[PDB]
């Protein structure tokens, strides 16, 4: 495989997979949820859903073109998938959708129907999807009074104040030339995409997205959304992780991989090679957990989210999990590092080299927006092979051993104790 | 009546100095470890009454 890249003010980056049967072509902007003030919050979600609106999707589906979109903290994307003989049709449709006009998408009826639909979706997310809203409050309290705290989904109190003028103001300030990368993944060649872009004009705008006054800074805090009428207790807990373009990126991900993920109901998940499972399976402390190493442009998060029904033994869950985290600084073995190497090679090659072209388009767009070129997977495997136990211990002493944490929880979290015992459990007192 | 008087007053000087320093240090550590609880805030939006 190979990733090429060229420039004319726009950036054209591709992945010619000749074995695939489709071809995704779309623009990936460099603005995201982290580029909004807290009063126009959710305008990226509303651009996602006016791009995926019914009239626009119908006009797309007349030619056999499926639309896709994604709103992250750092990057938006607007991807159009088609057969590999219709890349010109997809480019001309994306041109007509964004560049040539926006007033037909931003009519009164389409905007009011879409605002109604996104208000319904945000309310449905707020009162029914519990582990994701725990993770969103974890971001909202780890990075508070700072633009990386804003949720990608938007809030009900802000999103019902947006009108068309704010949509157009965000479009003029963020849908720009240098801010964007046009991405073609799947079964298209790079030269075909560049010659077809130069065949059209496709000039988005003059350029220069506004620069944020405040950089992201981690802030140890907690938020407790206690709802006694829920059957479980969802809780995330994280420290300041590593951002992208850091030398400790793959080390932070391998540290997340050491303790892995778990599902107490699957039989092959209870037999993993984690030493936390011997403590966690005896009295059935949780139903599931997953360790995440989230990496953003300015900062990052490293921690775990979990859910449990054993609501009287939440503190034992947090206790054994954090003592296992303290094992990284002091006495992590060689076999755990080798196992995490093999599993992280596995899940990283599943992530970057799955068969779905829209996910490849999102990942390639994000990576060539942030760091200018895509690191191919072989050099990634060499960087994973270069990690030793001393690198993990040095990273854990830098980032894990007695550092501030951020906690978010909802449900029956009365069994979760104060902030100070969870904070003081980050250092063992025995080392 | 009081043959210990000299040593009693100098050990009193040592003990009052050490315990005053311990009392001020312990006031600092109590104000420190309670700082997560003094500054804690609660907001309350009343829930949807349909449930
Ligand atoms: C076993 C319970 C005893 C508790 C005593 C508390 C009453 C306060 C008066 C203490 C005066 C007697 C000591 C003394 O004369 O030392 C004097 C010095 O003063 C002190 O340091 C007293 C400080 C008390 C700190 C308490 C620490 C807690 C220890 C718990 C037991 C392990 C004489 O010192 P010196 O013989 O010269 O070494």
């Amino acid at each position: 495989a190979e990733v090429t890249q060229l420039s004319n003010g726009i950036v054209v980056a591709t992945e010619h997979n000749p074995s695939a049967h489709t071809a995704s072509v779309g623009v990936v902007f460099g603005s995201g949820a982290a580029n909004e003030n807290p009063y126009n919050n959710g305008v990226s979600n509303l651009w996602k859903n006016i791009f995926l609106s019914k009239e626009n999707s119908a006009v797309a589906a007349k030619e056999g073109l499926a639309l896709s979109s994604n709103i992250s903290r750092d990057f938006q994307s607007y991807i159009v998938s088609s057969l590999p003989g219709s890349t010109d049709k997809s480019l001309d449709f994306l041109n007509q959708s964004f560049i040539q006009q926006k007033a037909n998408l931003l009519s009164s009826s389409n905007f009011e129907a879409t605002k109604k639909s996104v208000l319904k979706q945000v309310q449905d997310f707020e009162e029914n999807d519990h582990p994701n809203r725990v993770l969103e409050h974890l971001h909202s309290t780890a990075f508070q009074n700072t633009p990386l705290s804003l949720p990608t989904r938007g809030t009900l109190e802000s999103l019902e104040n947006l009108v068309v003028a704010d949509l157009e103001s965000f479009a003029n300030n963020h849908f720009l030339n240098s801010n964007a990368v046009v991405v073609g993944t799947g079964n298209i060649k790079h030269e075909d995409l560049v010659n077809s872009i130069e065949s059209k004009n496709l000039s988005l705008q003059t350029g220069t997205k506004p620069v944020l006054k405040k950089k992201a800074a981690f802030l140890g805090s907690e938020v407790r959304l206690r709802d006694d009428t829920l059957p479980k207790a969802w809780i995330s807990l994280a420290v300041e992780g590593e951002p992208v373009n850091s030398p400790n990126y793959f080390v932070a991900k391998l540290a997340a991989q050491i303790f892995g993920s778990y599902n107490a109901f699957e039989p092959a998940s209870r037999l993993q090679g984690i030493k936390l499972l011997d403590n966690i399976q005896e009295y059935q402390l949780c139903d599931n957990f997953n360790h995440f190493s989230l990496s953003y442009k300015d900062s990052g998060l490293w921690g775990f989210s979990t859910a449990t029904r054993n609501v009287t033994m939440i503190d034992d869950l947090i206790h054994f999990t954090l003592k296992q985290w303290n094992r990284l600084t002091i006495s992590v073995t060689d076999t755990e590092v080798e196992r995490a190497k093999s599993l992280l090679k596995l899940q990283l090659g599943q992530l970057y080299e799955s068969g779905n072209p829209v996910n490849d388009a999102n990942l390639l767009g994000a990576e060539v927006l942030i760091k200018g070129s895509k690191l191919s997977l072989g050099e990634a495997f060499k960087k994973i092979d270069a990690i030793t136990v001393k690198d993990v211990k040095a990273w854990a002493g830098k980032r894990l051993w007695d550092q501030d944490i951020a906690i978010a929880g909802t449900g029956q979290i009365e069994g979760l104790l104060d902030y100070m015992r969870i904070r003081s459990d980050m250092s063992m007192m025995r080392w | 009546a009081e043959p210990e008087h000299d040593e009693r007053k100098r050990l009193g000087l040592k003990t009052v100095i050490i315990l005053s320093s311990l009392y001020l240090l312990s006031i600092w550590v109590k104000k420190f470890k309670w700082a997560g609880i003094k500054t804690r805030k609660f907001v309350f939006n009343p829930p949807k009454p349909r449930k």
